[PDB]
């Protein structure tokens, strides 16, 4: 579990020198964009369950053979587990957005997902589509201004689109 | 390591739930604290060569026998005094690390874990570095709210030595 | 297990006295129970003095506390999570808590499935409560008896596929289980749902080659082909570490060979010329 | 209960150590958040009779069958509608509780624990109270940064219903 | 856990015959050298902590990059890992001297030390140098006569130098 | 196996400490005991063919039916009597093993572990070997302090049979 | 407490078995060791006032600053030197206790448990009592094999200090 | 777990003074009677299983209602447990004889036996009688000289008769 701060700390520990001035200048900018980071993380967990069901219907339409009998997500149990899991991507993504680093995302939700499926028989590609259907809706939920002050966070939202693309490409 | 961002993360992990408003308010407490803590780290990094010269000479005048007694553990020879500025030069890094990280993580992971374990073996008295840090506590030169933030980690290391 | 226990390194566990907690308090026996808890639960990692959990200990001296409530309290402590829970996968942990709290390697994958839906709905702190409040814990460990390894004996009702998952778990007494070269990832998450039992590899020096993990796409254990040999006896020999001629000749070390009978005698002579070490041949 | 003050306390208890600067920064994140949250609670307590009248009538117009279908579970009789204003009158207390406490503690301990457990038994559809809270989400009349604080606990209850 | 006696026992069990006369003649000699075995084992554990610190300084001088930053034994914690450990060689060596056999040394302190380091990143040379710096001082502590009766134990001290050389060569 | 040398070793291993004077005094108790025990083993190895002939004939005269009753378990046929001298010839090895080792290790590891487990299955009555060992107890011919040492392991095997 | 009699007892207790010859040989190793250890205790009890006077003056000449430096921890005042002869007068009791008991039990239970725990707090350097015991190691005046046995408990305490 | 030695140690620790001369004179006598203590302890464990069965038959004759149906020791299981209990008296008695002190006997086999029977329904008096029947046979086994050197141990055998009488009177 690493931060943006402890990323710089563990990197400066390996060289064994003091923290340089521009690194403190860069981390002072993270303090200024710190309140926008709580704007984006609070907006996802409020719309957490609404974006799980909405990405599930768009997945199970466009691959109809899953629900269909013989499919990997056919019976109500496996289906329940798969549906439940789509939160676990979002659980570890919004951890990484609030952390600002992809270390927590890597060793919990990324380290064995492409591992565990060969023994399970679930298709890797199907899961990727599911997460890539979360990404265009999770970015779109945090994009629109309604009752918040207007700001610019395109340099910060691209981190969120990178986090889903890190989660997608490591499996499929 | 321990950081009040990751303290909010690891607490929400064991319950297996999302980042609610309980863990979220722990983040902005870390954020606005950094602006009184980052220039608290800039006061130490600019004065790096002053304090390790100051604390090392403060140790010798407090304990005059540590320059005279023959032994590896002491500072009688030159390589002892070369290892003197290495040790207090290693303390000021972690204080600047733990000020920038905003928690006692790097003080836990890099300094005080097993610190009472080694000093029994190499017979390094911890009261040597107590007086070393107390010179830095009085001569850091930091002022205002930022100084208070740099003052706790010095006192948190002292209570770990004792 | 004796003369296999010397090779596998399980002779200290084979004759290991139960510690217990006789209800009379004495500091020494309590001091030796506490080392027996932290050695098995933390996998022979060391505990320094800040790491001691001295406040955990005060309750232990009193009569009410039972090693069983103590073992709940060491695993819920954030020290134990700092070594095992944060730097690991969740399936690995479900696999790992059976090694410490129960002492045996996971039998089926279905045992594992139950834990995840418990872990989501009730958290990790209620997951460890379900490892401790199990009938298999209460049957072999009392309230005042430390968890020990039960991987070796019969523990009637075990499957033998779980006899060999225990040897995939720890590589000797000497090991940390953070100190195996696959440290973060679950070593048995592939085995639990392929439902095969891989080869027992023992530790170092007693066995000349400890360096064998099961590959991803490896040769099947039972085969169909006669394999050129005139008489059907076919044996399946794997090599551990090949450092023979370079870049095109060895594209993959540790490859599994399937060789029939009549050329087996020349085959062992080619593998040793390659500098490789054999962990297993198996009839099929 | 869960409070980011007590979240800092119970985390430092399991490690068995003092309140360092890691747990201390979690406190002032709760403190200055209250000044945008206490008048977020004053906006709900002053408008108490408006919202429970508004959300109850919003449920009937969304689901017109719940006033006509004969059953104890429904609002056909008078007692049902008497139990209608009791239920949404019970929701607005905990939202004002969890806004004042500053965490999701009272929402955890008093509302959502076993909330999916009872609704299977009494066949109360959770989508009834989803539309009830969504009327409160649009008509609470609060504005600004403080309003956002009152907006998350409404959405945190909705995700617990679903 | 085997002795010199149970070495002969388990060897005579495999042949399934009675214990021969010269084997009892050899074991009668171990009784006569039994009091010299307690002379050598008692001298090491009295100088146990003095030989851990003294071999540590000679190691960390001659490889200075270890306690230098970036090294494997840099931080205080790991440093205590190494310091605490150097007793564990001596804990299992003086077990084997009092046992007179290398079976206890093999399955506890030798069976996975060359195993555990590839996952740990601890270098091989550091361990070999460290134990080989114990050996010339542990032999030298038991060699010198001061206030003991003079005897000859060169056939017994060579067992101790064999035990450290068994512990050294199995790792590096 | 169990030996009062290794009993001192395995006890000091679980505490994780060096061989103090507590474990060291257990060694010389084993050492000077061997000089009254090694010629206690020499009295049995020299008289090897006497005792297995003596104990086997003592069993038949004690239990006269075991030579007449038809069954594999009994000694009616020749291969029964061939398996007779094998069994008591196997007992005298372990007694000479456990006298030389100085502990009840080889009696534990090689004879009595699962000894009550097999005799229920093959219906071998343990009172057969009780009278077999009691003939060896009276006719070993050992005398003095050494005899006492060889006398306990015979009685330790008898209590394990019963 | 730990005694090689009770070491034989507590080992046979966990296995749940009788006192075999394995545990019995550990007893006479303790018994004949006492005859070289009881007059090793008589050499210390007769010379009680010599050694605590000798070791206390040996500490002051080794560390001349400990008589001059102002502090409670030091021996500048009279009650420091009154607490000086109390401490080394307390060491010689346990050495005579652990010589008479024949094991490191009383050294474990009464001296070294938490000995490295208190010295970090009261900043008592353990190298003070190292030189104190080393004066007793050279000036106890005991001779022969019995003297050597006592010599171990002095060295066992030194390794516990370091 | 206390000795005769650590009895004097913990008593001399409470007064906080050095060990007096006559206490070392008394403990020197325990060294001289130390070899007779191994004579008596080795004779009991050799006759351990023979004295359990022999005291059981004399108990279950003279109280026939126990084996009889409705009795507390009727069924094979309880009967098996009772037989085991008798040894456990002898396990903790011969610990106390070799210890020379009744501290190990008190906190394991004496501290809750009169406790545990009210919840169990076992008869305390009957159990006490069985224990006594051990005492006159355990003393009689260690009394007779056959193939040992003659000595006097009446001051030591009375300790064994005190240990069973301590075990008997604490229950019934
Ligand atoms: C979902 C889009 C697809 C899918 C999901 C699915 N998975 C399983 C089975 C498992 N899923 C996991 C996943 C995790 N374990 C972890 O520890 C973490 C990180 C915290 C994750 C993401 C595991 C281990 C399993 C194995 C069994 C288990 O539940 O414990 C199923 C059930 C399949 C089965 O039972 O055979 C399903 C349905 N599968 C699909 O069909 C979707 C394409
Ligand atoms: C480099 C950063 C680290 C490192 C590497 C290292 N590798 C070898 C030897 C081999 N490497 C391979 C690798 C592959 N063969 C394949 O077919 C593929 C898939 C495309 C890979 C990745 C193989 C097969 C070998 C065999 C030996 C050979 O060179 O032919 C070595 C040499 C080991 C030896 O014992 O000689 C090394 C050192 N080692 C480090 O320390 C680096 C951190
Ligand atoms: C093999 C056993 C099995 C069953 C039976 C099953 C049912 C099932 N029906 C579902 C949805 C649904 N179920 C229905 C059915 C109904 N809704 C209505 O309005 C009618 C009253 C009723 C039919 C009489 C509909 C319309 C949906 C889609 C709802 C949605 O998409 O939100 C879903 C969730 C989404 C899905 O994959 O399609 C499951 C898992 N799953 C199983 O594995
Ligand atoms: C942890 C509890 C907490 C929250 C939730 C929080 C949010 C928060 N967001 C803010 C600002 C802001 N937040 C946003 C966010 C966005 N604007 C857009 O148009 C984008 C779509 C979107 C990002 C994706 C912007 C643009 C501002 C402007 C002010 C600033 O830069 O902080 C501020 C500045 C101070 C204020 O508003 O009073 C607050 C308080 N502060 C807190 O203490
Ligand atoms: C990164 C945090 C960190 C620190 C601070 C640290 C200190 C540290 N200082 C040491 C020795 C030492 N420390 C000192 C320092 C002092 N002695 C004196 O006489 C002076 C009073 C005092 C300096 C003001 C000296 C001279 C040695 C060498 C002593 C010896 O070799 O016996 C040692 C043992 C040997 C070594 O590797 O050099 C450690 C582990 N280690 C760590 O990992
Ligand atoms: C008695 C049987 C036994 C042995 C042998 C044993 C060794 C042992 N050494 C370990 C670690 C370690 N071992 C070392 C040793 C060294 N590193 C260096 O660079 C030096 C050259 C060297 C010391 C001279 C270190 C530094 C660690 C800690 C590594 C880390 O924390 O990353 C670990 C991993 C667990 C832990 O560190 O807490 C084990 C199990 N454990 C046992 O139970
Ligand atoms: C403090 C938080 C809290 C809440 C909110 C809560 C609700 C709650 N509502 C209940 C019943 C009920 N809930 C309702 C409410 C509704 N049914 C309808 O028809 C409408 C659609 C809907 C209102 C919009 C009705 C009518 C009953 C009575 C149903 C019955 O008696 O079977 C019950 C079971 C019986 C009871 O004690 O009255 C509980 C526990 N309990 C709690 O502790
Ligand atoms: C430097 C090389 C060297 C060694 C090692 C050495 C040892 C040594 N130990 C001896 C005696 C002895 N050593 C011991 C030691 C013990 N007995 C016990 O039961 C205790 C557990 C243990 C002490 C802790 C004893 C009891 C004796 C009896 C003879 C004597 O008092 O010297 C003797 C007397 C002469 C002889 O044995 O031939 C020798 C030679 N002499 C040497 O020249
Ligand atoms: C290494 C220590 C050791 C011993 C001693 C030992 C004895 C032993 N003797 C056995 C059978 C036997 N034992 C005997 C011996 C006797 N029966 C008689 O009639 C005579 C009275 C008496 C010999 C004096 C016979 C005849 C059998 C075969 C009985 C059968 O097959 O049912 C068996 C079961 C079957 C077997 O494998 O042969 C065991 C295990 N096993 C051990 O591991
Ligand atoms: C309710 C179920 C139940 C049964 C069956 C049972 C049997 C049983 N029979 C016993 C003894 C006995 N059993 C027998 C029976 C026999 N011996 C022979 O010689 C014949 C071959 C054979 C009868 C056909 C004899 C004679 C004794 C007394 C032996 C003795 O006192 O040593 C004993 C030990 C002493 C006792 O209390 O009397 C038990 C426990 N106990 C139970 O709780
Ligand atoms: C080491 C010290 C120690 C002792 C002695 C001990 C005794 C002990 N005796 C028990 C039962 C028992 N003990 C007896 C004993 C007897 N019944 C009679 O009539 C006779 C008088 C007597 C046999 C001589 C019986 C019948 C039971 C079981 C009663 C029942 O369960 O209903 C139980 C109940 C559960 C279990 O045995 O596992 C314990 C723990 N526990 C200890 O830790
Ligand atoms: C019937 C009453 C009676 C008893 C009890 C008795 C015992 C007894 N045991 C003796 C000796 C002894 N007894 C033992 C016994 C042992 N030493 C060990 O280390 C072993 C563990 C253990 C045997 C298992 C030994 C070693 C001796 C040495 C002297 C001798 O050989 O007799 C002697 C020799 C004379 C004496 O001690 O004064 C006596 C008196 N004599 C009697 O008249």
């Amino acid at each position: 579990t690493l931060d943006v701060f402890t990323k710089v700390v563990s990197q400066a520990d390996s060289r064994g020198e003091f923290l340089s001035n521009e690194q403190l200048d860069a981390l002072a900018n993270v303090v200024k964009e710190g309140n926008k980071r709580l704007d984006v993380v609070n907006r996802i967990t409020s719309n957490a369950s609404a974006i799980v069901t909405n990405a599930a219907r768009a997945l199970f339409e466009e691959q109809p053979q899953l629900i269909a009998p013989g499919g990997n997500a056919y019976t109500n149990r496996r289906m329940a587990a798969c549906l439940r899991d789509m939160e676990i991507i979002l659980r570890y993504v919004t951890y990484a957005i609030l952390a600002g680093d992809a270390s927590v995302l890597d060793d919990r939700c990324l380290n064995g997902l492409r591992e565990t499926y060969q023994a399970l028989g679930t298709p890797g590609s199907s899961v990727a589509v599911g997460v890539q259907k979360m990404k265009d809706a999770a970015v779109g939920i945090a994009n629109d201004p309604n009752g918040i002050t207007k700001g610019d966070c395109s340099q910060l939202i691209s981190e969120v689109a990178s986090y889903f693309d890190r989660a997608a490409a490591a499996v499929g | 390591v321990k950081t009040p961002i990751t303290e909010a993360i690891a607490a929400a992990d064991t319950q297996g739930r999302f980042l609610g408003n309980t863990e979220l308010q722990s983040a902005r407490g870390r954020y606005e604290r950094a602006a009184a803590s980052l220039e608290a780290a800039r006061g130490l990094t600019s004065n790096a060569q002053r304090l390790i010269d100051g604390a090392t000479q403060a140790v010798y005048q407090k304990f005059p026998y540590t320059t005279q007694t023959p032994g590896p553990q002491f500072a009688a020879d030159s390589r002892g005094k070369s290892k003197c500025a290495r040790d207090v030069g290693h303390y000021l890094r972690i204080i600047t690390y733990s000020l920038v990280a905003g928690g006692t993580g790097p003080l836990d992971e890099y300094l005080i874990a097993g610190l009472a374990e080694i000093n029994s073996t190499f017979d390094l008295s911890p009261s040597w570095y107590v007086e070393a840090l107390k010179h830095i506590k009085a001569n850091h030169g930091l002022s205002g709210q930022a100084a208070n933030e740099a003052n706790t980690y010095i006192d948190y290391a002292i209570n770990a030595l004792s | 297990i004796t003369t296999a226990a010397s090779r596998l390194g399980t002779e200290p566990f084979s004759d290991a006295p139960k510690v217990e907690l006789r209800p009379k308090a004495s500091r020494e026996e309590v001091e030796s129970v506490i080392r027996a808890v932290y050695r098995h639960v933390l996998g022979n990692d060391y505990i320094l003095a800040s790491e001691r959990l001295v406040s955990a200990e005060s309750l232990l001296r009193d009569g009410n506390l039972t090693v069983r409530e103590f073992v709940r309290s060491v695993a819920k402590s954030e020290l134990y999570k700092k070594k095992f829970f944060y730097n690991s996968f969740q399936t690995r942990l479900i696999e790992l808590n059976y090694k410490h709290l129960l002492g045996r390697a996971p039998y089926d994958e279905s045992e594992v499935v139950y834990h995840l839906d418990l872990y989501q709905n009730k958290g990790y702190d209620a997951e460890i409560d379900s490892y401790i409040d199990s009938w298999e814990y209460q049957s072999n460990f009392g309230d005042n008896v430390v968890p020990y390894y039960r991987g070796f004996e019969t523990q009637v009702g075990q499957k033998t596929a779980g006899f060999n998952r225990i040897f995939r778990l720890y590589r000797g007494y000497a090991n940390s289980d953070r100190a195996q070269v696959e440290g973060t990832k679950s070593r048995l998450a592939r085995e639990l749902a392929s439902n095969k039992a891989s080869t027992i590899v023992g530790p170092s020096g007693t066995n000349d080659s400890w360096g064998f993990r099961a590959s991803a796409d490896v040769a099947p254990k039972k085969n169909l082909g006669n394999a050129v040999g005139e008489g059907d006896r076919v044996y399946r020999l794997e090599v551990t570490g090949i450092r023979s001629p370079g870049y095109p000749s060895v594209r993959r070390s540790s490859t599994v060979f399937i060789v029939p009978y009549e050329r087996l005698s020349d085959k062992i002579q080619q593998v040793h010329k390659q500098g490789g070490k054999i962990v297993s041949v198996t009839s099929a």
